[PDB]
C-alpha cells in the first residue's frame, strides 16, 4: 500500500515533469514553425512577383 | 585614422552607460578618428544608445535618427573592421532604415551578402516574440500539410505531432468512461505530446493505415468501429514500441 | 496490484517518454533551424537567380 501510494505520486509527479518540460517544447517549436512559414510564404511571394517584372524587359 | 573606417559618419557619442563608461568610448573612437558630438545633426548617420530613457523616447517620437547598442561598436574596436548593420544592435530606426531592412527580408535581417547560420536563426528566434496564439490543432495541421508538400517528416521519435499518421486514444469515443481507472487510456492521453505523427485525438479520415495503441482490449472497440465506419482496421501483435505499421 | 501493475507500466511509460522527449528537443530544435536555412539559402538562390538576370534586359 505505501509503495503503490508512493509511486501514484511519482506517476502524477512525473506526468507534471512531462507535460510542463514538453509544453515549453512544442510551442517553441510550432513558433519557430510560423516564424518561418511567413518568411517562407513572402520571400517566394516577391519572387514569383518580380520574376514577373523581369520578362517586361 | 588607425582605424581609417571611422573617418566620415557622424556617431552621436552620448549613450554608453550600458556597463562601460562614456568616456573610454569616445577616446578609442578618436584613437580610431571618429566624429564626436552628443546631439543629433545632419552628418550624424547613426546615434550610439546604452541606457535607455526620455532621449530614446525622443528620438522615437521625433525619428531623426536610429537606437544603435554598443556591442557593434565594441565589435568594431576590437576587430578592426566596419561591422554591417543588421537587426541585432536595433531598437528603435529611421524609416529609411526600415525600407533598407527591407531589403533583408522585411525587417528580421536576412543578409544576401553573408548567408543565414546557426547563431543568426536561432538568436532571432529567441528574439522573436511568439507565435503560438491560436489553436494548436489548425496550426499543426498546416505545419503537417507544408511539411508533407516539402516531405519534412523528419522526427527522432514519431508517434505524436505532423507526420501523416494517427494513433487512437478512447477506448469507445466518448468522455474517458471506458477508462475507469485501469485501462491505458490516461497514457495515450498523455502520450500526444512530443514525438512524431499527424495530430489528431479520434476519427482521422486522411489516414487510411489504423493503429493499435499499448490498448490491446479495444480489439473489440476497433472492430466495432470498423464495422460502424469505412476505414479498415487491423490488429497489431516505425515507433519503436508494439505500435508498427506493416 | 492491478492498478500498481497499471501505474507501474504507466510510470514506466512517462519516465521513458520523459527521457526521449527531452532529448529529442534538443535535436528538433537543430532540426528545424536546418530545414530553415537552406529554405533562407533555396529563396536566396532564387533571389541570385534574379539579380544576374535583372542585371541585363
Amino acid at each position: 500500500q505505501k509503495e503503490n501510494e508512493r509511486l501514484l505520486r511519482d506517476w502524477n509527479d512525473v506526468q507534471g515533469r512531462f507535460e510542463k518540460c514538453v509544453s515549453a517544447k512544442e510551442a517553441l517549436e510550432t513558433d519557430l514553425y510560423k516564424r518561418f512559414i511567413l518568411v517562407l510564404n513572402e520571400k517566394k511571394t516577391k519572387i514569383r512577383s518580380l520574376h514577373n517584372k523581369l520578362l517586361n524587359a | 585614422k588607425i582605424s581609417n573606417i571611422f573617418e566620415d559618419v557622424e556617431f552621436c557619442v552620448m549613450s554608453g552607460t550600458d556597463s562601460q563608461p562614456k568616456p573610454d568610448l569616445e577616446n578609442r573612437i578618436a584613437e580610431f578618428g571618429g566624429y564626436i558630438v552628443q546631439n543629433p545633426g545632419p552628418d550624424t548617420y547613426c546615434v550610439i544608445a546604452g541606457s535607455e530613457n526620455i532621449r530614446v523616447k525622443n528620438i522615437i517620437l521625433s525619428n531623426k535618427h536610429d537606437v544603435v547598442k554598443p556591442a557593434w561598436l565594441l565589435e568594431c574596436f576590437k576587430t578592426k573592421s566596419f561591422v554591417p548593420w543588421q537587426p541585432r544592435f536595433m531598437i528603435h530606426m529611421c524609416p529609411s532604415t526600415k525600407e533598407h531592412f527591407a531589403r533583408e527580408y522585411d525587417c528580421y535581417g536576412d543578409s544576401y551578402f553573408i548567408d543565414t547560420d546557426l547563431n543568426q536563426l536561432k538568436e532571432v528566434f529567441s528574439g522573436i516574440k511568439n507565435s503560438n496564439e491560436q489553436t494548436p490543432e489548425e496550426m499543426a495541421s498546416l505545419i503537417a500539410d507544408l511539411e508533407y508538400r516539402y516531405s519534412w517528416d523528419c522526427s527522432p521519435l514519431s508517434m505524436f505531432r505532423r507526420h501523416t499518421v494517427y494513433l487512437d486514444s478512447y477506448a469507445v469515443i466518448n468522455d474517458l468512461s471506458t477508462k475507469n481507472e485501469g485501462t491505458r487510456l490516461a497514457i495515450k492521453a498523455l502520450e500526444l505530446r512530443f514525438h512524431g505523427a499527424k495530430v489528431v485525438s479520434c476519427l482521422a479520415e486522411g489516414v487510411s493505415h489504423v493503429i493499435i495503441g499499448e490498448d490491446h482490449s479495444r480489439v473489440a472497440d476497433f472492430k466495432a468501429f470498423r464495422r460502424t465506419f469505412k476505414r479498415k482496421f487491423k490488429i497489431l501483435k516505425d515507433k519503436c514500441e508494439l505500435q508498427e505499421e506493416n
